[PDB]
C-alpha cells in the first residue's frame, strides 16, 4: 500500500519508520512558505488549519444531495435551493454572504464562468469559492473522501509554493487523523458509549463476536486533529 | 370598478376601509406612504373607530 | 565592466514618470484619493522593473558570467541581476505596505542616502522574522511527529 | 415606462458591463501575479509576503466591488459625465481619465451634498438600483427646475413642474421656496437632534433621507462603523425607504418598527388598548421597580433547614435583613442574588456553628475555619431545598415572565402601585406597548454569573459528547 521508498527507489522494507519520514519531509520546506502577520494567505496557516481539522474562516457550504439548483439573491445575500434528482426533499443554503462571490467552474469548454441556476450539482460539490468544512464532507461523503479532500488541499498549498512532497506522506498523517470511532450503541460488546475506540480493535471485536451475532457494537467515525489524535492514544 | 379601471392606469391604487370589509385595508398601514389614486369607503365608521 | 547597464533604462523611467505626473495631477484635481493614488503609482513602478529586467535579458550577451551563473542554474536569478544592473524598484515600509517612491538606482550606480534608508526596513524585518519562521515550522513538525 | 428610458437603461447597462470587464481583467492579472509571487517571486521572503498580501488585498477589494459597483452618475452644466462607485477605474491610456470615481473622492462630492438650490456645478444626479451586477432601474434627480423626467420612483419632477397658482409675489416663485427650504434642512450644521415637522404633500421623508446622506458623508469617520437606525410604522414603508434610500457608502442601515426593538420577536401590532397609555409613560418605571421587588418574596412560614443537626435559621428577620442589604448596593436583581446568598449563608453558618455544632470554648482555628467551612459547604450544595428556597425568595427571573406574572395575578399588580386596566387574560399576548418594558427590564434584572457558567459548561459537554468526549 505504501509503495516504493524514494531513497532506495525500490519497494519499502519491513520495519521502516515512515511516519517520521513524512513528518520531516513536510517540516523541512516549511520555511519556504508564506506565514501569518507577526486562509487568505494559504501557507503554514492553512496546513495547520487542515491537520487540526479546524473550521475555516472562509468556509464554503457543499451539496448534501445531488440535483439542480434554484438560485435567488437579495441585498448582500445568496440563497440556493437544491432540487434533487430522485424526487425527495430539497435542501437550502440561505445566509450566503455575497462577499464570497460564488463557485466559478471555468469548465474545459464553453467558458462556463460562474455557477448558475438550472446547473447541476454532484454530492460533496462546492457552491461557494472558499474552503469546505472537513466534518461536513465526512458526514455527507464519508471518511475516504475526507482523506482525499484533505490531501488535495494540502498538496495544492504546497505545489502553489514550489515544494515536491509525494502524497503518501500526507496520506500517512491523514490516515492517523481519521483512525478512530465514537461508539453509539455498545451492542453485545465490552464497550461504553461516547468512548473513542480505534477502528481496528472495533472491527475485530464486533467481528470475533459471532456467538449471538445479531446485534453488535455500533460506531460512527470522527475527524480529529494531529494534536487531539495524539492525546487520544492507547498507550 | 375603481380597481379594474385603475388597472387601466399605471399607478398604485390602494383602497382603504374598516377591517370588517374584505378587500380593503385599514388607514394605519398607509401611515407614511403615497399612492396615485385612493378610494376611502365609509368615512364615518373609521372616524368613530 | 562585466556588470552592464541597459541603455533603454532612462527612456523607460521617464515614460513612467510621465504617468506618475498625470496621477498626481488628478490627485491635485480631486478625481483621486490618497490611497488609490499610491495603488496606481505602485502598479506603475512595478511594470518599469519588468521592462528593465526584460531589456537586461535582451542586452546581456550569453558569454557574460553574471548571466551564465544564472542560466546555468548554478545560483541566483534575474531579479538580483536587475537589482544590480537595473533598479531595486519598490521597497516595503516597516509595516509591510509599499512606498510609491521607488528606487530608480542600482547597486552599481549607487543608491542615494534616502533610498539606502528606506531599504533597511524590510531587511531588518527579515533578520527579525527569520527565527519565528523556524519556530512555526518546528511546531508543525513536532506535532506531525507526535 | 417610456422608450427613452429603455434606451438610457441599455446604454448604462453597456457602460457598467465595460466597467465589470475591466474589473474582471484586473482580478485576472492580479491572481496571475499572485500565483507567480507565490511560486518563486525570485526575491526575498519578506518582499514575497508583502507582494502576496498586497495582491490579496487587491483581490478582496475587487471581489467586494463586484456587488453594486456604480452607485450613480452626475451630469454637470458643462456636460461632463461622472460615474460614482465603490472603486476608482481610470484609463491608463488617456492620462487616467476617470471612468469611475470612488465615492470618497473630493470630486464625487456633489452626489451626497448637492441640492437644487446650492448645487456645486451640477445639472443632474442619477442613482442606479442594482442587485449584484445588473442595473434594474435608475432615478434622475435634477438640481434645478424639472419639466418631465422619465423615471424617478417618486415622480417629484412632474409635480414640481405642474404648479399652477395666481401670478403675483406668489410665495416667491413657488419652486424656489421649496428648494430653499429643503436646502436649509439638508445643508444644516447641527449634528444633533433635528425635527422636520411639516405635513402632507411636502416630501419630508425624502428630505430626511437626503439629510442622512449628507451627514453620513460629512461625518463618515465617526459613523461608518455605527450604522443608521431607521424606525417606521410598517414594513411596507420600511421597504419603500430601503428602495429609495441614497448611498450611505460603506455604511449599513437597520430598519425597525415599534414592535421589533427587541432581539428576536416581531410583534404584529396587537395594540393593547387606550389604558396602556399609562405604559407609554415614564411613571411605569416605578411599577417595574415595584413589580421587581414583590419578587423578593419574604418568608411567612419558616423554611426548614436539615443540615444534619441545624435548626431552621432563616425567617422574617434573616430574609428581611438580607433583602434590605441586597437592595442596599445599587445594582440589578439577578446580580443581587449574590449578596442575598452571601448574607443568608453568613448568618446561617457563623450564627449556627457557635450554637448547634457544640457551642463555645474555642475562639480560633475551629470556629474561624473548620465548622465555618463544613457549614458553608453543606449549605452551598443543597440544590434541593436551600437553593429551591432561595429561588422561592430571590428568583432568578427574566423580562418575558414578569409581565405575565404581573398582568394576571391582580395582587402582585396591586403591590406595584399599578392600576387595574392593564390586566388581561393571557400574560404573553405581547403588544407594542410592552416591548420597551422588556428592554427596560433586562437592565433592572441584568444577568447573573453562576447560572451562565453552569449553562455554558453543560453546553460544552454537550457539544463534546456528540462528537467525542475527552475534554479536560
Amino acid at each position: 500500500c505504501y509503495g516504493r521508498s524514494m531513497a532506495t527507489g525500490k519497494l519499502v522494507d519491513i520495519g521502516e519508520a515512515v511516519g517520521i519520514v513524512a513528518a520531516q519531509s513536510i517540516g523541512e520546506p516549511g520555511t519556504q512558505l508564506t506565514m501569518r502577520t507577526f486562509d487568505i494567505v494559504g501557507g503554514l496557516p492553512r496546513v495547520q488549519e487542515l491537520f487540526e481539522a479546524r473550521v475555516p474562516r472562509n468556509k464554503a457550504p457543499i451539496a448534501d444531495v445531488a440535483g439542480r439548483v434554484r438560485l435567488e439573491e437579495s441585498d448582500k445575500f445568496f440563497k440556493i435551493t437544491i432540487v434533487p434528482d430522485d424526487g425527495g426533499e430539497e435542501v437550502v443554503y440561505d445566509k450566503l454572504s455575497k462577499r464570497q462571490r460564488l463557485r466559478v467552474i471555468t469548465h474545459e469548454d464553453g467558458t462556463e464562468g460562474v455557477l448558475s441556476d438550472g446547473d447541476h450539482v454532484e454530492v460533496g460539490d462546492q457552491l461557494m469559492e472558499g474552503a469546505a468544512d472537513p466534518h461536513e464532507v465526512l458526514r455527507v461523503q464519508g471518511p475516504r473522501e475526507v482523506q482525499i479532500h484533505l490531501v488535495k488541499e494540502v498538496q495544492e498549498v504546497y505545489r502553489a509554493q514550489g515544494v515536491s512532497i509525494h502524497d503518501k506522506h500526507i496520506e500517512v498523517i491523514v490516515r492517523q487523523m481519521l483512525r478512530r470511532v465514537t461508539i453509539i450503541d455498545s451492542g453485545s460488546t465490552e464497550f461504553l458509549p461516547g468512548s473513542l475506540t480505534e477502528r481496528a480493535e472495533f472491527e475485530a471485536e464486533n467481528r470475533r463476536v459471532v456467538a449471538e451475532g445479531g446485534e453488535p457494537a455500533a460506531g460512527r467515525p470522527v475527524l480529529m486533529g494531529i494534536t487531539k489524535a495524539s492525546l487520544a492514544t492507547d498507550s | 370598478e375603481f380597481v379594474s379601471e385603475e388597472a387601466g392606469r399605471e399607478g398604485t391604487s390602494v383602497v382603504i376601509g374598516p377591517p370588517d370589509v374584505p378587500g380593503t385595508v385599514p388607514p394605519s398601514e398607509t401611515k407614511g406612504l403615497e399612492f396615485d389614486a385612493v378610494l376611502v369607503v365609509e368615512p364615518e365608521r373609521i372616524l368613530a373607530d | 565592466a562585466d556588470v552592464l547597464v541597459p541603455p533603454q533604462k532612462q527612456e523607460i523611467l521617464e515614460r513612467h514618470e510621465a504617468e506618475a505626473d498625470a496621477i498626481e495631477r488628478k490627485y491635485q484635481r480631486g478625481a483621486l484619493n490618497h490611497t488609490e493614488r499610491n495603488e496606481s503609482l505602485v502598479k506603475i513602478w512595478q511594470d518599469a522593473t519588468e521592462e528593465v529586467g526584460k531589456a537586461l535579458e535582451e542586452f546581456y550577451p550569453a558569454d557574460n558570467p553574471i548571466i551564465t551563473i544564472v542560466k546555468s542554474g548554478a545560483t541566483g536569478n534575474l531579479t538580483q541581476t536587475r537589482t544590480l544592473a537595473g533598479m531595486k524598484g519598490l521597497v516595503t515600509n516597516p509595516k509591510g505596505e509599499f512606498i510609491p517612491r521607488p528606487i530608480k538606482s542600482s547597486f552599481r550606480e549607487g543608491l542615494t542616502v534616502l533610498e539606502y534608508f528606506i531599504n533597511t526596513h524590510g531587511a531588518r524585518k527579515g533578520l527579525a522574522d527569520t527565527a519565528l519562521r523556524t519556530a512555526d515550522s518546528g511546531y508543525l513538525t513536532r506535532r506531525l511527529v507526535d | 415606462s417610456g422608450r427613452d428610458y429603455e434606451d438610457e437603461l441599455q446604454s448604462e447597462r453597456d457602460y457598467v458591463a465595460g466597467l465589470y470587464a475591466r474589473l474582471d481583467a484586473e482580478r485576472a492579472q492580479s491572481q496571475r501575479r499572485y500565483a507567480a509571487a507565490l511560486r518563486e517571486h525570485g526575491g526575498t521572503a519578506v518582499e514575497r509576503d508583502a507582494e502576496v498580501r498586497a495582491l490579496a488585498k487587491d483581490i478582496a477589494r475587487l471581489n467586494v466591488a463586484d456587488n453594486g459597483l456604480c452607485f450613480g452618475r452626475l451630469d454637470t452644466l458643462d456636460d461632463a459625465r461622472l460615474y460614482i462607485g465603490r472603486l476608482g477605474i481610470f484609463d491608463r491610456d488617456n492620462d487616467f481619465e476617470p471612468l469611475l470615481l470612488d465615492w470618497r473622492a473630493p470630486m464625487a462630492r456633489p452626489f451626497y451634498v448637492a441640492t437644487a438650490a446650492n448645487p456645486e456645478n451640477m445639472r443632474r444626479r442619477r442613482q442606479f438600483h442594482t442587485l449584484g451586477r445588473k442595473v434594474v432601474d435608475f432615478t434622475d434627480e435634477i438640481l434645478g427646475r424639472p419639466t418631465g423626467a422619465e423615471h424617478d420612483a417618486t415622480n417629484d419632477a412632474a409635480l414640481l413642474a405642474a404648479v399652477n397658482a395666481p401670478r403675483g409675489e406668489g410665495m416667491r416663485d413657488i419652486v424656489a421656496t421649496i428648494q430653499a427650504e429643503q436646502d436649509q434642512v439638508i445643508r444644516l450644521d447641527h449634528t444633533g437632534v433635528l425635527v422636520i415637522e411639516g405635513g402632507p404633500g411636502t416630501g419630508k421623508t425624502v428630505v430626511a433621507l437626503h439629510r442622512v446622506a449628507y451627514l453620513l458623508y460629512t461625518y463618515r469617520k465617526q459613523m461608518e462603523r455605527h450604522g443608521v437606525l431607521v424606525v417606521g410604522p410598517t414594513p411596507a414603508f420600511l421597504d419603500h425607504i430601503g428602495r429609495v434610500l441614497p448611498s450611505l457608502g460603506e455604511s449599513d442601515a437597520v430598519f425597525m418598527t415599534p414592535g421589533d426593538f427587541v432581539p428576536g420577536l416581531h410583534v404584529t401590532a396587537e395594540d393593547t388598548p387606550e389604558a396602556a397609555e399609562v405604559k407609554g409613560s415614564l411613571k411605569i418605571l416605578d411599577v417595574l421597580k415595584a413589580a421587581v421587588a414583590d419578587r423578593q418574596e419574604l418568608p411567612s412560614e419558616p423554611i426548614p433547614i436539615d443540615l444534619s443537626d441545624v435548626t431552621m435559621r432563616i425567617d422574617a428577620e434573616t430574609a428581611k435583613w438580607a433583602r434590605d442589604e441586597a437592595r442596599k448596593t445599587g445594582l440589578p436583581h439577578n446580580e443581587a442574588r449574590a449578596e442575598f446568598v452571601d448574607v443568608v449563608t453568613y448568618v446561617v453558618t457563623e450564627r449556627a456553628v457557635a450554637r448547634i455544632g457544640r457551642g463555645w470554648l474555642t475562639r480560633d482555628d475551629k470556629h474561624a475555619w473548620e465548622k465555618m467551612r463544613a457549614d458553608v459547604v453543606g449549605e452551598l450544595e443543597d440544590h434541593e431545598q436551600f437553593n429551591a428556597a432561595l429561588d422561592a425568595l430571590w428568583p432568578i427571573l427574566t423580562p418575558e415572565d414578569v409581565l405575565a406574572q404581573l398582568y394576571t395575578s391582580h395582587e402582585r399588580l396591586r403591590a406595584a402601585g399599578a392600576p387595574e386596566c392593564l390586566w388581561r387574560a393571557d400574560g404573553e399576548a405581547w403588544t407594542v406597548s410592552d416591548v420597551p418594558l422588556l428592554d427596560e427590564l433586562v437592565d433592572l434584572l441584568g444577568r447573573n454569573k453562576a447560572a451562565d457558567e453552569a449553562a455554558e459548561r453543560e453546553r460544552r459537554e454537550e457539544e463534546a459528547y456528540a462528537a467525542g468526549v475527552l475534554d479536560l
